[PDB]
């Protein structure tokens, strides 16, 4: 697993090189902006059950065939597996946010996930939609100006969006 | 790779759970420490060649036989001196990487794993590399906690050679 710092170190080590000033500057900026990253992780983590439930309700309002009998989310066992999958993906995304690198999400969650759903008959495009709904909810929560010190989190929200988008693309 | 941030993630993942408040506080602490630690890494990087060159001489002055004993494993020859300067550069680079990442992981993974086997197989004396390390610790010219963070990873390397 890599965080943003280890990624830069690994890239540098493969070339046998000390860090450049551009790399130092990028990592120092990540540190200086660190409080915002911690808030995003904290806020999304603290609201995770809400993000999952509302994204699931939205998914099934939009794709009612999933909850018709015979649909992939019909029976409480399959519905519970689906909700669990949404929470798993969200959990690994919060790890990527803390790390500032997608490696943990790629290696421990996304790798092989498309094939897993194909083998099950779970439609990956529906999982991608669930993920995108969680994205929008997580970012509205993480970027909410209420009860937080005013400042610009837009670069971080784009980074967060990219992790969600990368997860959706992995199953789409 | 072990860092304070990946350690926190790994603990949460091991238990299938979201990150705890105590894990976020651990990353905050890493961010607070990163300031001086990255200061040291830039300083060492900017003066690396002087430190490498000076460290090479420190070793030869402490162990003059490495100057003249015939053998691959000696700085006997110009290629031996190249290999030795290279290795010293490797150790310094690893210290910069630990300072950048906030812990020992880069040196654990890229240098310490297998170190004893490499030094044994290739007839390389650990004392050689310890002397190089002591010279870097005394001549990097850092102070305050930048020197604290740096000398921690230096001592850590000396210990792995002991
Ligand atoms: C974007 C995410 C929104 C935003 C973020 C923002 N936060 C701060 C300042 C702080 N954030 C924290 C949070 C933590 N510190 C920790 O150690 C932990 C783990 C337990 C957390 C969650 C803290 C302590 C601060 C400093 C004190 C404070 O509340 O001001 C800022 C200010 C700038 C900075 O980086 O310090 C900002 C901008 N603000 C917004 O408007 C976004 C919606
Ligand atoms: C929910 C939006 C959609 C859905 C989900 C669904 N998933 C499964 C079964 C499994 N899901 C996984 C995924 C993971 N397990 C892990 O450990 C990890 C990370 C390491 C992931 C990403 C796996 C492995 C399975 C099979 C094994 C298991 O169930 O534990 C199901 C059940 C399939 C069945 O027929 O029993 C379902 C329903 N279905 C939908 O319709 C949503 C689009
Ligand atoms: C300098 C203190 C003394 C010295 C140096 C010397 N080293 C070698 C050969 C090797 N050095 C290493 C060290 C590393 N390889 C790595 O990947 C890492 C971590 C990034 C380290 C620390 C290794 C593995 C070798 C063997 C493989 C190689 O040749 O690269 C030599 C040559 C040994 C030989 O028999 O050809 C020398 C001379 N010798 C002295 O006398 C200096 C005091």
């Amino acid at each position: 697993m890599l965080d943003a710092f280890a990624k830069v170190v690994a890239q540098a080590d493969a070339r046998g090189e000390f860090l450049t000033n551009a790399q130092f500057d990028a990592l120092s900026n990540l540190v200086k902006e660190g409080n915002k990253r911690l808030d995003a992780v904290n806020r999304i983590t603290s609201n995770a059950s809400t993000i999952v439930a509302n994204a699931a309700r939205a998914l099934f309002a939009e794709q009612p065939q999933l909850i018709q009998p015979g649909g992939n989310a019909y029976t409480n066992r399959r519905m519970a597996a689906c909700l669990r999958d949404m929470e798993i993906i969200l959990r690994y995304v919060t790890y990527a946010i803390l790390a500032g690198d997608s490696s943990v999400l790629d290696d421990r969650c996304l790798n092989g996930l498309r094939e897993t759903y194909q083998a099950l008959g779970t439609p990956g495009s529906s999982v991608a939609v669930a993920i995108q709904k969680m994205k929008d909810a997580a970012i509205a929560i993480a970027n909410d100006p209420n009860g937080i010190t005013p400042g610009d989190c837009s670069a971080l929200m784009s980074e967060i969006a990219g992790y969600f988008d990368r997860a959706a693309a992995a199953v789409a | 790779m072990k860092t304070p941030i990946t350690e926190a993630i790994a603990a949460a993942d091991t238990q299938g759970r979201f990150l705890s408040n105590t894990e976020l506080q651990a990353v905050d602490g890493r961010f607070k420490r990163a300031v001086a630690s990255m200061e040291a890494a830039r300083a060492l990087t900017n003066n690396a060649q002087s430190l490498i060159d000076g460290a090479a001489q420190a070793v030869y002055q402490k162990f003059p036989y490495t100057t003249t004993m015939q053998g691959s494993q000696y700085a006997s020859t110009p290629e031996g001196k190249a290999k030795c300067a290279r290795d010293i550069g490797y150790y310094l680079r690893m210290v910069t990487y630990c300072l950048v990442a906030g812990g020992t992981g880069p040196m654990d993974e890229y240098l310490i794993a297998g170190l004893s086997e490499i030094n044994s197989t290739f007839d390389l004396s650990p004392s050689w590399y310890i002397e190089a390390l002591k010279y870097i610790k005394a001549n990097h010219g850092l102070t305050g906690q930048a020197a604290v963070e740096a000398n921690a990873y230096i001592d850590y390397a000396i210990n792995a050679l002991s």
